[PDB]
């Protein structure tokens, strides 16, 4: 599930449309890292499942998904700005 | 047999699509001026979580 499923999912979810000049939004690819705590401070620190059970924590990992958006103005140039690690 | 990786895409494709639903949503009404748009305000990170 975590190496295919996730990835087909996220690919086969239609573009989004939206608009005057118009917007589309595509995903390009999803990184999963290892469980990580996002401590009060925002420091990060691998997390234990041992510290998970003694905390009440739920053991998790952050999912990050690049997303391409496309910006049509009529200018006959659409701007792409890709974003890294959504 | 469904197991755990069935069980979990069947229940992640909703919340996929209730993520993009939203996504469309906000950026809309925040569009219907046309002035800019940005992704990271957009998302909401605990549909999904």
């Amino acid at each position: 599930f975590i190496q295919m499923s996730v990835q087909r999912i996220v690919e086969d979810a239609p573009p989004i449309d939206l608009q005057p000049p118009r917007y589309l939004l595509k995903f390009e690819q999803i990184y999963l890292s290892k469980p990580t705590h996002w401590e009060r401070d925002g420091a990060p620190s691998p997390m234990m499942p041992n510290e998970a059970r003694l905390r009440n924590l739920t053991y998790s990992a952050p999912l990050y998904v690049d997303i391409t958006k496309t910006v049509i103005k009529e200018g006959e140039e659409q701007l792409q700005t890709q974003h890294q690690k959504t | 047999l469904d197991l755990a990786g069935p069980l979990l895409a069947f229940l992640f494709r909703g919340m996929f699509k209730n993520l993009l639903k939203e996504v469309r949503i906000y950026a809309q009404k925040f569009i219907d001026r046309g002035k800019d748009f940005n992704l990271e305000l957009a998302i909401k990170t605990r549909i999904i979580s």
